[PDB]
């Protein structure tokens, strides 16, 4: 009976593909062809933050657009003041291998996970002024690749066991499990309305999950290799994914099909980080060729280039007000651009 | 949608020959590395052979060296495995696999248990 | 005839120091102007470059200014004595900075791990402070137990050994470090992938690269080996000594700033960035 | 208007002093990535160097501190977290040499994949041909033939530079150096002048694996320092 | 065995198949409208004057 179910699955996939093809009556090549290009987005580094001994692998911007958290493989979580390059905090980690960090929307807490499969949450606003670990969420059987604070007392973590999880901080036990990915889930992005979230995995597939009810609401394919980054469009009705195939793709949730492709012939390095601008017109992507690119999301062209990193760019972020863009690479240096 | 479909298996007497075809869709064929793996009774995924992008560099496992031939046709987006002088221990499910990164020499996790870019495989029994 | 030989030596001497000064200034600017080549090794290299520049400037002063003020008094004006003391200090600083280069290389190749800040401060103190410890006593003993005479003639050898013995000690330690490093390189090459006769060509290239950095030529052909003075061999020995001393700075700058793969790679990266922005 | 930014600069200076103290220790120790598979004996080596001095094992030899990371409780798709070990000073790859079954081909393939990874092209590999006593027993028994899985072994001879332990059968040393040369062919196929392989013949009763690792790391650091000087 | 996994996969595919999809032109128009709406408030599209630039 397994074979008949396989034919049922393949014919259902064929029907879905046919419906997607029918739903596409045009393409963005001629829809936005009458839009003036943004020209050249020339950006220069304003601040350079130093102090990490080993490579910086992830970062997250604050809600106030002032404070930063950066995680380095030496075992350090450093909170910087972007305006004055002042190190506000420096937290040592129990495990040197950290692969993600998140900053709470209220700014009270900071999270980090890694090869230890444990998400450690530290309370910054403590009574005695010394930062100590407040929670250790455990339960993933694979490396924790990305965490994003839904709010206080709730967090979403994607792991290397091909699963995502929504936890409860004070109880310490995960409340919801999102399964369906056949590969390593690499990135997360919370929707602006805080009701859905997209996760791209190491199977050339991304999935939109409903956090409240807890199952794969939608799925999207099109990439050629492992997806390494994902982020929601500011409108909340689209997202962008970068992969190891040296291409970026923009998907729309309502269209449920591939929408835009940002690629170049002379780019053969995978994308490690993806982020949007405040208006959503500029899609910023970090690459393995040691420099970041800035595409016009509506035109699919290189509107800007950020160079100055001596190693692969690993993390990339844009402020809530859009005023500055921070890039962290493997040369232990984090840069601010505006 | 990455897709790899295998065909050409079946039952052959010992000392026979077979041809296994592997059709790829959803991605460019010439920008990465192909390979053939197999899974036999006595559960375990073992690497059989591999072929690079252009097809100049080909490598074989010790057991089938001098017995199998591998080829790739990027024009037809396909991979071929020619099996000569079959032996009783060659009965297995053959998977047409490929490691993900394009333009790379390393090739990870092809023989993994739950690989994503591996085909469904075809039965070869003798 | 002596006069044309002396003229040729003087012109090659001045040309050597001019080229050395220019190359060392360019190398110092390159090392300090990229913000990426700021390892402690590069810091010691920059200090050695500054010492070479200071020595070249001191020799230029001692020749040109003294000749101009004597031809167109000064022997007892209290100024030329200070100029000569600064020249002696510059020479000692150059020798001891070559010593610091050798000691740092030996520490890297032999000692496991040392604290960066304290050991770097120790190297700076050795390079710049230790020369004073035997330059100042030389000046005070020259003042107390010798006439003024612009402090040029070395009447008694006893009052001159205290400025030459530390130099000889530094040269000897540099020679020992050179021997140890060459032995280490030979051990590393005679165990690699068997390579080939390159084991020779590679060893010769490594030795030629290490010769100017450690200042080994003094042991090689100055006062120990068969190279000596004769009726006509004295001229050749003086010529080769003067030429090599003049061109040591240029060779060091070329070998460790313009040939180093890191500097060329950084230049290529900067050129590519300039192409990208323009 | 120095009212509070003085306080944040004081906090910055304290943080910088703490970071300098931490850096004085971070690069004074060598981090090692231990890699292997099932029935390879890497756990026995771990307990060996732990009793006598992800999972972390800290040991110390000749006043030098080594941190060894043994990946555990992870899936079998190592194509992603292995990039976390691009700055490791050495990868200790342990392989059971008596598992030819024919598990040696898989070990060779993983060794090739590690050697050819673009993020590990600078990290040297210390090779541990573990379980030499089992290989000796298997060779002396004669039930299993190496040429069955590696036909070229039928046309292989002992290398001239071989230094067998006295009292060893020519057959067992032939097989041992054949496995070593099988690994060394992949080692020398690519990656020239930037990373090297250090094969060793270890076993469960072996007791100088720690000194072997120390010597190999010493050689790696010396080679790196010589390369920085454009001298080797 | 694999029967349960295949049943879950086909159930998920069937549930994701029947959704109210909209034409790609509508999504393109919505993205264009959102991009044009916030063009003035995006300092990246229009470089903010250095007087009110905190990173000057």
């Amino acid at each position: 009976e397994l074979d008949q179910l396989r034919q049922e699955a393949e014919q259902l996939k064929n029907q879905i593909r046919d419906a997607r093809k029918a739903c596409a009556d045009a393409t963005l090549s001629q829809i936005t062809n009458n839009i003036d290009p943004v020209g050249r987005i020339q950006m220069r580094t304003r601040r350079t933050l130093r102090g990490h001994l080993a490579k910086i692998y992830a970062m997250h911007w604050g809600t106030d657009s002032r404070l930063l958290v950066s995680a380095s493989q030496d075992g350090k979580l450093i909170i910087w003041d972007s305006y004055t390059t002042n190190k506000v905090h420096a937290i040592p980690l129990r495990s040197s291998w950290v692969m993600t960090c998140a900053y709470a929307p209220s700014g009270n807490y900071v999270a980090c996970g890694g090869l230890d499969n444990i998400c450690s949450i530290y309370n910054l606003k403590t009574r005695e002024g010394n930062v100590r670990v407040s929670r250790e969420l455990a339960g993933h059987t694979g490396y924790l690749s990305c965490c994003r604070f839904l709010d206080d007392n709730q967090i979403v973590t994607s792991s290397g066991d091909t699963t995502c999880a929504l936890w409860d901080i004070e109880t310490g036990q995960q409340t919801t499990t999102f399964t369906g990915h056949t590969g390593d889930v690499m990135s997360l992005s919370l929707a602006p309305d805080t009701r859905l979230f997209v996760s791209g995995a190491c199977d050339a597939s991304a999935k939109l999950w409903d956090v409240r009810e807890g199952m794969c609401r939608q799925t999207f394919t099109g990439h050629e290799s492992d997806i390494n980054a994902i982020c929601f469009f500011p409108n909340g009705n689209a997202f962008a994914t970068g992969s190891d195939d040296a291409t970026c793709r923009l998907f729309d949730l309502r269209a449920d099909q591939e929408l835009m492709t940002y690629s170049h012939d002379n780019i053969i390095c995978g994308i490690t980080s993806v982020s949007f601008s405040k208006s959503g017109r500029l899609l910023l992507a970090g690459y393995d060729d040691f420099n970041c690119n800035v595409w016009d999301a509506l035109k699919a062209d290189r509107a800007g280039v950020l160079a100055g990193h001596d190693n692969r760019v690993s993390c990339l972020g844009v402020t809530d007000d859009g005023m500055a863009v921070a890039t962290g690479s493997w040369d232990s240096f984090l840069k601010i651009w505006n | 949608q990455v897709q790899l479909q295998e065909s050409g298996g079946g039952l052959v007497q010992p000392g026979g020959s077979l041809r296994l075809s592997c059709a790829a869709s959803g991605f460019t064929f010439s920008n990465y590395k192909m390979n053939w793996v197999r899974q036999a009774p006595g559960k375990g995924l073992e690497w059989v052979s591999d072929i690079s992008q252009s097809g100049a560099s080909i490598s074989y496992t010790g057991s089938v060296k001098g017995r199998f031939t591998i080829s790739r046709d990027n024009a037809k987006n396909t991979l071929y495995l020619q099996m000569n002088s079959l032996k009783p221990e060659d009965t297995a499910v053959y998977y047409c696999a490929r490691c993900p990164a394009p333009f790379t020499r390393d090739c990870f996790d092809v023989t993994s248990t739950t690989y994503a870019y591996r085909g469904q495989g075809t039965q070869v029994t003798v | 005839s002596p006069e044309e030989q002396l003229l040729f030596l003087y012109i090659i001497y001045t040309v050597g120091y001019a080229l050395s000064f220019s190359a060392l200034v360019i190398a110092s600017a390159i090392l300090l102007g990229f913000r990426h080549l700021h390892c402690t090794r590069n810091y010691i290299h920059l200090n050695l470059f500054a010492s070479f520049i200071l020595r070249a400037l001191s020799v230029f002063i001692k020749d040109a200014a003294l000749k101009w003020m004597y031809s167109t008094s000064y022997q007892d004006s209290l100024s030329c004595r200070l100029v000569f003391l600064l020249m002696q200090y510059c020479v000692a600083a150059n020798y001891y900075w070559l010593l610091v280069e050798g000691v740092y290389l030996y520490t890297l190749l032999a000692f496991s791990v040392l604290s960066e800040q304290w050991i770097f401060r120790l190297y700076v103190s050795i390079g710049w402070g230790v020369p004073l410890l035997f330059v100042v006593p030389w000046g005070i003993v020259k003042y107390l137990y010798e006439d003024e005479g612009c402090w040029t003639r070395n009447s008694n050898m006893n009052y001159w050994l205290i400025i030459r013995l530390p130099i000889l000690f530094a040269i000897g330690v540099n020679f020992l470090i050179f021997v140890r490093v060459i032995c280490i390189v030979v051990s590393k090459l005679k165990a690699n992938l068997m390579c080939k006769t390159d084991i020779k060509c590679r060893l010769a290239k490594s030795t030629l690269t290490l010769i100017p950095l450690l200042g080994t030529h003094e042991v090689i052909f100055a006062f120990v080996m068969d190279e000596h003075a004769r009726g006509t061999l004295r001229f050749i020995k003086l010529f080769t000594e003067l030429s090599f001393t003049s061109f040591q700075g240029l060779m060091v700058a070329i070998l460790y700033c313009f040939v180093n793969n890191e500097v060329q790679l950084e230049f290529r990266k900067s050129w590519e960035r300039w192409r990208l922005e323009h | 208007q120095r009212n509070e930014e003085k306080a944040q600069r004081e906090a910055n200076k304290k943080i910088e002093k703490q970071l300098q103290k931490d850096k004085q220790v971070y690069r004074a120790t060598h981090r090692l990535l231990l890699l292997g598979a099932g029935e390879s004996g890497k756990n026995t080596i771990v307990k060996q160097m732990r009793i006598l001095h992800i999972f972390e094992t800290k040991f110390q030899v000749d006043k030098v501190n080594f941190h060894m990371f043994d990946v555990g409780a992870q899936r079998d798709e190592r194509r992603k977290w292995i990039q976390c070990f691009n700055d490791v000073t050495a990868i200790i790859f342990v392989v059971a040499s008596s598992s030819y079954t024919n598990r040696l081909q898989a070990a060779l393939k993983l060794f090739d994949s590690i050697w050819n990874n673009k993020w590990l092209r600078d990290t040297s590999v210390i090779l541990f041909l573990n379980k030499q006593d089992l290989l000796a027993e298997k060779v002396l028994a004669g039930k299993s033939k190496i040429e069955d899985y590696f036909p070229e072994f039928a046309r292989y001879t002992t290398p001239e530079d071989a230094t067998p332990e006295p009292g060893e059968d020519p057959r067992v040393t032939r097989a041992k150096y054949f496995i070593r040369d099988e690994f060394l062919r992949i080692s020398t196929a690519s990656g020239d002048g930037r990373h090297y392989c250090y094969p060793h013949f270890t076993c469960a009763v072996d007791t100088e694996n720690i000194r072997r690792v120390f010597n190999d790391c010493r050689d790696i650091i010396q080679r790196m320092h010589l390369r920085q000087y454009e001298l080797l | 065995a694999s029967i349960a996994q295949a049943r879950k996969l086909v159930e998920q595919l069937k549930m994701e198949a029947n959704i109210d999809r909209i034409k790609v032109s509508k999504a393109a128009a919505d993205l264009m409208a959102y991009c044009e709406a916030h063009a003035k408030e995006d300092p990246l599209l229009t470089p903010v004057p250095a007087s009110e630039n905190p990173f000057r």
